[PDB]
């Protein structure tokens, strides 16, 4: 099988930059080289194929090279819609095999998040379980540490924890993380607290409240 | 017009069988290769195989093989895909797509999902989150499986300010997600805030007034 | 109007010994313009150095990059002397090896 | 970041084998163009040494008439401690479609003086600036002159000198004892290119501000950059250093 390492995974540009978004193959396919645009919830979309030709409707500003073992694909001025997930993929020699994806993000300012904290439904309650949720509103970039005390005790293993995507017009992210107790469990402490570690703060914010 | 429709989302036991179809519209279906494409949930893309109707030639990956079977209906204008003996690892989307011998697929279908586990279709509770200038509040939608929700606010009104996080999975084998949304702390008096859930597998929604 | 010299000591290159690298002694964000520089080995003057144009930074201050190339040893010791109208004696910038 | 600048000196009382008055050309932040009142003539630099040029003697033609009303406009003073007179001249790409001038002079360090484009003339405030700019304005053509490369000669150069390269630096992250009870740590970026770059410093993944932030140019063209926080002994291993730069991915973070 002819593998396809694509690289970088990742990265972070402004409008107007040039980014360059290597695949190499592990054997020589000939330029039988494509390169797709992936945005979430929708299929690849075919931008050059051939690693040089431009698919109708593709903008000139995007442009692949290379032969042999090594291809490139150029943004020459990095526009708003560009900001996606890119894949190439051969298909020169069975099975097809794609590279690993390179996600493209928009950079800005680094932003502290706003905490929230929300004590479990009186309704959830009920359940025999309680969710304690913690916010992280509008931060960037997107690293960042959330620990659970409960009265004090410090929690591990019993939160999970889901990130959005950069916003539309904040580019910034926000994210929840959940604090799953049982009932008894719940209603035998006191103060519940978050504590947020993040880079754009001098020390940690801590959300709490007491049950009552 | 040119375009492949893909059948609908499915749910399947460990060790059941799947056959998902792709109905080729608006171009010549017996003209192309259909290839199938797979996508686990945060993963990258990998190849099936491919079909050309007109030879019913076969070409297939040898990772799957020994359980995915492409086969093709001239007279329905469709393409079939069956995988067989599911696991687990075979939840994701899977595309249909458009292929020729000498070309990548430029034409996609939009994807079919496909979850395996042994989970029961559930419908979802939902949950208040309530607790300066700007204040918080929120919904839990808890305990729903087979995935989508949907979530809007004020039945779509209100869209600035929310935010609705990626589903995670308990270790019950259900989903749970949060959606939020921040307003100005003035209009907690007089706005009323609400949102709307909808899980079309389990065929129920929920309206949920926030305070 | 006057304004003293800062003086910066750097490699071009992280430092290892053994390898060829470049000495910068790099004079920023003094007034008036004249000044002297000299590149220093274990005590006195390189004569194979080579300098910059005197120019100037926004906000009118002169600079001037003078370096060199060499190569590192464990003991031999490297600074920049520079002297200015503003400084009562010409200062002496060691190069750290940390830096 | 597409500009194209002169820096001009002129200076009352040169020391002894200096010039009076030398000028250094910029297309961005690299210098293609020398001239000094020792040698008279404008003298490429760096790789504009291999050429055909019409434009060399072009620019010693202009390059004299600066010389001679820069050392003109001290005898317009007539007080007696030295003076140092610096000019700023061109144009850069702005955000528009446009060329925005620059056309600023410092007297001993700070400005004075500046050529308004609107009137086409010098003027300032101090009445040193008076005085130089009534003296250059005394001469025909010169403002002109002047007026002609600010809005026309600039740009146009400008625009055909469109037909990016890119270094990442190489980190180290070094602590050294500093006072007692206390310890220095020093991040450093050797050689990188675009001259762009942000160093930053985080205890615990917090922000710990800024450090006491250097950079300096490389005889290649590349640059050098240097950060260093004062910190408490033993809690040094608490620090990371991290690095924004165009030649990277994303942002790297270094380690001690």
């Amino acid at each position: 099988d002819i593998q396809m390492t694509q690289s970088p995974s990742s990265l972070s540009a402004s409008v107007g930059d040039r980014v360059t978004i290597t695949c190499k193959a592990s054997d020589h396919i000939n330029n039988w080289l494509a390169w797709y645009q992936q945005k979430p919830g929708q299929a690849p979309r075919l931008l050059i194929s051939g690693a040089t030709s431009l698919e109708t409707g593709v903008p000139s500003r995007f442009s692949g090279s290379g032969t042999g073992k090594d291809y490139t694909l150029t943004i020459s001025s990095l526009q708003p819609e560009d900001f996606a997930t890119y894949y190439c993929q051969q298909y020169w020699s069975t099975p097809y095999t794609f590279g690993g994806g390179t996600k493209v993000e928009i950079k800005r300012t680094v932003a502290a998040p706003s905490v929230f904290i929300f004590p479990p439904s009186d309704e959830q309650l009920k359940s025999g379980t309680a969710s304690v949720v913690c916010l992280l509103n509008n931060f960037y970039p997107r690293e960042a540490k959330v620990q659970w005390k409960v009265d004090n005790a410090l929690q591990s293993g019993n939160s999970q924890e889901s990130v959005t995507e950069q916003d539309s017009k904040d580019s910034t992210y926000s994210l929840s993380s959940t604090l799953t107790l049982s009932k008894a469990d719940y209603e035998k402490h006191k103060v519940y607290a978050c504590e947020v570690t993040h880079q754009g703060l001098s020390s940690p914010v801590t959300k709490s409240f007491n049950r009552g | 017009q040119v375009q492949l429709v893909q059948s609908g989302a499915e749910l399947k036991k460990p060790g059941a069988s799947v056959k998902l179809s792709c109905k080729a519209s608006g171009y010549t279906f017996t003209s192309y290769g259909i290839s199938w494409v797979k996508q686990a949930t945060g993963q990258g893309l990998e190849w099936i195989g491919e079909i050309y109707p007109r030879s019913g030639n076969t070409y297939y990956n040898e990772k799957f093989k020994g359980r995915a079977t492409l086969t093709a209906d001239k007279s329905t204008s469709t393409a079939y895909m069956e995988l067989r003996s599911l696991r687990s690892e075979d939840s994701a989307v899977y595309f249909c797509a458009r292929s020729t011998t000498v070309r990548p697929p430029g034409i996609w279908g939009t994807g079919t999902t496909v979850t395996v586990s042994s989970a029961s279709t559930k419908g979802p509770s939902v949950f208040p989150l309530a607790p300066e200038s700007t204040a918080a509040l929120g919904c839990l939608v808890k305990d729903y499986f087979p995935e989508p929700v949907t979530v809007s606010w004020n039945s779509g009104a209100l869209t600035s300010g929310v935010h609705t996080f990626p589903a995670v999975l308990q270790s019950s084998g259900l989903y749970s997600l949060s959606s939020v949304v921040t307003v100005p702390s003035s209009s907690l008096g007089t706005k009323t805030y609400t949102c709307n859930v909808d899980h079309k597998p389990s065929n129920t929604k929920v309206d949920k007034r926030v305070e | 109007i006057q304004r003293t010299p800062k003086i910066q000591v750097y490699s071009r290159h992280p430092a290892e010994n053994g390898k060829s690298n470049f000495l910068n002694c790099y004079v920023s964000g003094f007034h008036p313009s004249d000044i002297e520089v000299d590149l220093l080995k274990n005590g006195e003057r390189i004569e194979k150095v080579e300098h910059s144009d005197l120019s100037f930074s926004k906000d009118w201050s002169f600079y001037l990059l003078y370096y060199t190339e060499f190569t590192p040893t464990e003991k031999d010791e490297y600074a920049c002397r520079v002297n200015h109208v503003t400084l009562s004696q010409p200062k002496i910038v060691k190069w750290d090896r940390d830096m | 970041h597409l500009s194209l600048l002169y820096h001009l000196t002129a200076v009352s009382s040169p020391a002894p084998g200096t010039p009076a008055f030398w000028v250094s050309g910029w297309l961005g932040p690299q210098q293609y163009l020398s001239y000094n009142s020792l040698r008279g003539e404008a003298e490429p630099c760096g790789a504009w040494v291999w050429e055909n040029s019409w434009y060399w003697e072009k620019e010693t033609t202009d390059l004299r008439i600066k010389e001679k009303l820069f050392l003109e406009a001290f005898k317009a003073l007539g007080g007696k401690g030295p003076y140092t007179l610096q000019g700023l001249l061109g144009c850069e790409l702005g955000p528009d479609a446009t060329s925005v001038p620059t056309a600023k002079f410092a007297l001993n360090g700070e400005e004075f003086m500046n050529f308004d484009l609107k009137q086409g003339t010098w003027g300032g405030d101090w009445p040193e600036a008076l005085a130089i700019s009534q003296r250059w304005q005394q001469q025909d053509k010169a403002a002109n002159k002047e007026l002609t490369f600010l809005l026309f000669s600039c740009p146009h150069r400008l625009r055909e000198h469109l037909e990016e390269w890119k270094e990442p630096p190489s980190m180290r992250l070094k602590a050294r004892p500093s006072s007692p009870g206390f310890s220095v740590l020093t991040c450093s970026a050797f050689s990188f290119y675009p001259p762009e770059l942000q160093l930053r410093f985080l205890r615990n993944g917090l922000a710990a501000g800024t450090g006491q932030g250097d950079f300096g140019p490389n005889s290649d063209g590349s640059f050098h950059a240097s950060s260093s926080l004062t910190v408490k002994s033993g809690d040094e291993h608490h620090y990371c250093c991290i690095v924004q730069h165009a030649g990277l991915a994303q942002p790297l973070r270094v380690e001690l």
